């Protein structure tokens, strides 16, 4: 899991899955939103926040062999660290997750 | 002639020998010397009748 | 930072102030008159 | 009065004395060129066991023999498919040089390769040059001819 | 109210001589994962005429009885240091340094005459030579084993480079001290070779030698902080901290630096009548 | 964990560790002798372009190729007007040495000359020695003769 | 009552993070006409948890994202230092240093946590390699031009050695940092090559780079004196003083040392809450 | 009540200029039995504008008079130091150092302007070259004699190695200063070669140069103690102490260290208005 | 133009015209006198100081290619730095001035 | 001679006659006793001390070429440093000593 905190706007970076990621979370009107960066190159802008729906949608992004991210429940920054988490699954785990999802 | 055999000189038999030498030796003017062998593993293995 | 939401900044300026106030020991002084002897040697033995 | 080490009493007084001591120590371990002798040799691969012929001095002025080096290549001058060789045997003398880096991975394939290890400027991987010095007879007729 | 224990042991020819904590003794120890040997500077006060004559005269640094029946103790004496705590008469002493005296001085004039001493670990090898020929073609681990037998130390080696053949590894080593420099030179910087106490340790940079002896640290005198190599902090005398061992770190002011680290370098500042009784630790991320 | 440089965490703690680091760096830039190869050569002035055959290893253990050296002289043994030459062509191997000082002004006139620049112990101005190593066939009849 | 101004900037991935003069910041800068790169040590006090997290975690000194899309900033961050005065709301700020963070520490314990940082100029080159083959047979000025293009710096060259032919000048340079040592080595000691801020300067020893920008100096904090190489003095923060520039000196205590001097080395001791706010200058006679 | 005497002489072109003891002068001198030349750091306070102008301008370190008629004094000036006591107008002054100025500085600002100066012995040789061909095949003593004549110094040589043939001893010496390094290099560490004042001394380690001038010492400010090579102590200014001379030691606090010692290194700490007026001595056992 | 000061007996040293000079000025009875030395070797003793006529009289002294010195007016040590100067002329312009003299 | 002191039990070490010796002197009931060491290897134990007779009795001990020790008078630890001494004689001196003994 990824270390989070209860602030309406933050951007933590980490080195996980043999790659260097930078993620950003900020409240936008009703729901949350996210910005994901890899290797210093932007990937996506303003992908929403849903429980069980993986953050990365498209094959040119999530992997030839990389991982992906998913929220257990629809996240709000008030509950961060208490019942709301962000998890990272490497390539094999994410592939089997997608296989089992449908 | 006058070769300085060293320890751990590994001799490999065709059926997975991987055998060290136990103690050092120095070659004599004859051209033939005696050296000792210990197996790199801890199972029961047999050496072939000829050198490999 | 000084441009965030009010309660977020109220969460800050705490915790940080905790880093900056650390309590030192307590010093106690007394003054007394000792009437007998055995008390004096008992105190000196405790001192050594 | 053997002193257990090559240390001098005025050292540790200043920084420059220590600096000179460490400079001398670093220079001594740097190896370039000394004479040596042949112990074993096979004509078919140009590799010969070599025993250097200059010893090590000690605080008691004794003599400590150096170590034999194995599989040292021998130089055979030649290029464009035309070389020269001498039938070396046991007991021949010459000179040995020290290579900058490790050359074993190069000696396996004789092509571009990495250094095997970080060892530098040592006699472990060198190059042997045969020589005879002054041991020959020169006839009176060819005193001015090759 | 626990009391502190600081004992320095000296091995005279007739027997051991122990300077206890009752006197004024100050000691600084520096240890690291390198070929350069460890060091310890000792401050000793209040030595009387008898003890001064007994000890200071044996730090000769010349050679006596050139015949040299045997070796080791017939050149330099050995000093061992153990420090700990005592509570309710119950002790927790632990040894922290072994070495031999190298340099002597005199620090303070009368009325109180104090001396300074320099000790180094495995300095006996700078005089002893090599009499066993190293192997010609062999793997790394057998070279390490030969070196351990030659110096005379129990060794542990655990590297990914254990199955690599070296040609003429140590054919240019004059005395027994350059063995460690040879061992460190080949696969620098990933492979670190150092001698701690009396054990030769060769390993990869980011491997914990004892995976099941991780010490959880949660009380720091020196606030932990990032140090562009890992983490660095300071604590009171904890006997569990060693070199190449692991630590689990839990902080209060700086909770963003929690994690598992492998210990790289240490420093000791132990005094029997002064404030310093500390240990400084530098760490690297665990792999 | 590539560390961006050949530095150690135990360094920076004492003076001696730093001194050892600087000593290693100073020694590593001292160039003496390594094997090399011939890229171009003209028989008429004994100068050959040379490409050393040992690379550089980086913090990721990658191989960085060295640089070609131009106008390096070739050794042709001989004195008193009697010399030996081999018809070198492209792809021949051998050894290269490094001169102490700059010898361009010396090669320009082959007489006593001042050094040109302050560069010392570098392969830029060296000396090439041909060799064949073990690439030959020796007939069984002359196993003991030149 | 004019106030002093001192800003320190960091080019972090999200943007610049500027530490103003309102906190406790101490900086020492050393500059010289040599191949050894300039150095600046910073003392910073009072950083809070958020800013400690933001800054101290980015001086990692390890390598990550190995695919290495680009270079320069994807290894280590850049720091820029500008200092000056401010009077009546009117500013006179100037830049004095550009570099990259190399070494991190922690100096003072709670209740006031302060850190120390070491920055060097053009340290990005110690990792970047050479991918353009150096010229084989050329003159000095073309070698300098190739080096300037390879490092990526605007350059100026003015030497009497501009028409001297070199053979194999740079065929043994491993990384981009030894180009400067190459340039300085050929014609020591008359030719001085150094890198200042973002400019490579090669020149003869006693030539002023800008003959028409001579700064007349007449107010001294440190009394001028003969310096065995020229002159040496000290003043308050003067934005005009640079390296290789000229100075015209008039004295009151020591009127015998008036003349034109060319600046060789510099010093900076700038603090926002302490006494030192100085510049130290050493000069050589102007030819 | 005896008063202390301290004079510093400069051989300026017009004549000597002697700084008497009445001013504030501090001097530290270090001498040893090595090839590295002696050093002296001088503090001088209260110099007026006239004397500052006269003296500080002559330590130029550049070269004038390119025609160079003669040598020695036409490069750098010479300084001589003599110290001692004075009782009832009866003097006991003695010389302790001869050298030439190398580095200048300014230490203290107004109202009291003070300067610091570095002097080295036989620094004139670092510029003078060799014009007499060294002997080709000869013994040790003749090599020493040739070196002494070339430098221009009276010499004394007394070694057990006086009848040993050397081949090409000095064929790679570029200036007059590497002669001493040559002489010391051959037979380290038993043979010690050093230059003291104006005499070149080559001798065995444990031989007293003047066997009948043994100075008996029985009054020590610094308590004698064993120091890993012999003895080391401290005293007031004793003019009789020299380098390579012998001393007979009788102690009271440490009566076990009595004996004859040969002097190895010395240090002088002489001030005209401060507490230190001392001499520090280290010795080795006499052979 | 050589720097001077108001002292009845002084000596100034300088490096001008690719040569090293040392000059002495001292009052003697009525007029001034001068001592000139070059390269550490004395040139002349006691040349009287006069306005407009050069100090170095003789050809083996002043130049194959060196310079010479002239006082604009008669010397007076109470006036140095105010109205009375000493100038140095290198070889070409000095020879030009000797040409102009007659 | 040898430096001694007035203590009922002591040990002194020294390097004399190209040899390393360690001697021990201690009172045992009525007379003294001595322990002599060399090389760090014990030589003799409990040598009774008498005045005028040497401490080493056996041929293989005192010399191929070494020395020997003699007390001038019977030892008494109260008198050391005053009237009672211990002397060392090298090989030639000890040989002529034994020649003179009979």
């Amino acid at each position: 899991k990824i270390p989070l905190t209860a602030v309406p706007n933050q951007a933590i970076s980490f080195n996980a899955g043999s790659s260097y990621w930078k993620i950003r979370l900020y409240q936008n009107m009703d729901m949350m939103n996210a910005d994901i960066s890899r290797d210093g190159v932007i990937v996506c802008h303003g992908v929403r926040c849903f429980g069980g729906i993986p953050l990365l949608q498209y094959s040119h992004q999530y992997r030839p062999d990389y991982g992906n991210f998913v929220f257990d429940r629809d996240a709000d920054w008030t509950l961060f660290g208490d019942g709301i988490n962000l998890f990272y699954l490497d390539g094999a785990e994410f592939a089997e997750y997608q296989a089992l999802a449908t | 002639r006058s070769q300085t055999r060293i320890s751990t000189g590994s001799r490999v038999q065709t059926p997975a020998g991987a055998i060290f030498t136990v103690m050092s030796d120095v070659t004599i003017p004859a051209g033939g010397v005696a050296t000792i062998d210990i197996k790199s593993q801890e199972y029961g293995n047999i050496p072939l009748p000829v050198g490999n | 930072k000084d441009q965030t939401e009010a309660q977020v900044y109220t969460e800050a300026l705490d915790i940080d102030v905790k880093n900056g106030k650390i309590i030192q020991p307590v010093r106690l002084r007394i003054n007394a008159i000792c009437p007998d002897l055995s008390t004096v040697e008992s105190i000196m033995n405790a001192f050594n | 009065n053997i002193s257990l080490t090559s240390a001098k009493a005025p050292d540790r007084t200043r920084l420059i004395a220590a600096l000179d001591a460490r400079s001398r120590r670093d220079a001594l371990d740097f190896e370039v060129m000394i004479p040596a002798q042949v112990v074993q040799y096979d004509r078919a691969e140009n590799i010969a066991t070599i025993q250097p012929l200059i010893t090590w001095v000690d605080t008691e002025h004794n003599a400590v023999q150096r170590h034999q080096l194995v599989d040292i290549p021998v130089i055979s001058m030649g290029a464009g498919g035309f070389h020269i060789s001498f039938p070396i045997q046991q007991g021949d003398i010459g000179w040995i040089y020290a290579a900058d880096r490790d050359t074993s991975q190069f000696l396996e394939s004789l092509s571009m390769s990495k250094p095997n290890t970080g060892r530098i400027h040592k006699f472990e991987h060198g190059l042997f040059i045969p020589d005879v010095f002054r041991r020959y007879t020169i006839n009176s007729e060819d005193s001015a001819a090759m | 109210m626990k009391k502190r224990i600081l004992r320095v042991t000296f091995n005279m020819p007739y027997g051991p001589e122990v300077i206890r904590e009752d006197l004024d003794v100050r000691v600084r120890i520096m240890k690291a994962a390198l070929r350069i040997q460890n060091r310890a500077t000792m401050e000793i006060f209040g030595l009387t005429t008898q003890l001064r004559e007994s000890l200071l005269s044996q730090f000769t640094a010349w050679k006596h009885r050139q015949r040299q029946v045997g070796r080791e103790d017939e050149l330099m004496i050995k000093v061992s240091v153990e420090a700990g705590y005592s509570d309710q008469g119950r002790e927790q002493v632990s040894r922290v340094f072994v070495g031999e005296v190298a340099i002597v001085d005199i620090i303070s004039p009368p009325p109180d005459i104090g001396i300074r001493i320099q000790c180094y670990t495995r300095q006996i090898d700078r005089t002893k030579t090599i009499r066993n020929m190293p192997p010609a073609n062999t793997t790394f681990v057998k070279f390490v084993e030969w070196g351990a037998n030659e110096m005379g130390l129990n060794f542990i080696c655990d590297t990914s480079y254990n199955d690599q053949v070296l040609k003429n590894p140590g054919r240019s080593i004059t005395v027994a001290s350059a063995i460690l420099a040879s061992i460190q030179d080949m696969y620098m910087p990933d492979v670190a070779a150092f001698v701690d106490d009396d054990i030769l340790i060769v390993k990869d940079r980011d491997k914990v030698i004892r995976p099941d002896e991780v010490t959880n640290v949660n009380s720091f005198v020196g606030i932990p902080s990032w140090s562009e190599w890992g983490v660095e902090f300071q604590c009171l005398f904890e006997p569990s901290i060693r070199v190449a061992g692991g630590v689990a770190v839990e902080s209060l002011m700086n909770p963003s630096v929690n994690g598992n680290y492998v210990i790289t370098a240490l420093e000791y500042d132990l005094a029997s009548r002064d404030r310093p009784f500390y240990i400084k630790v530098m760490g690297s991320p665990a792999a």
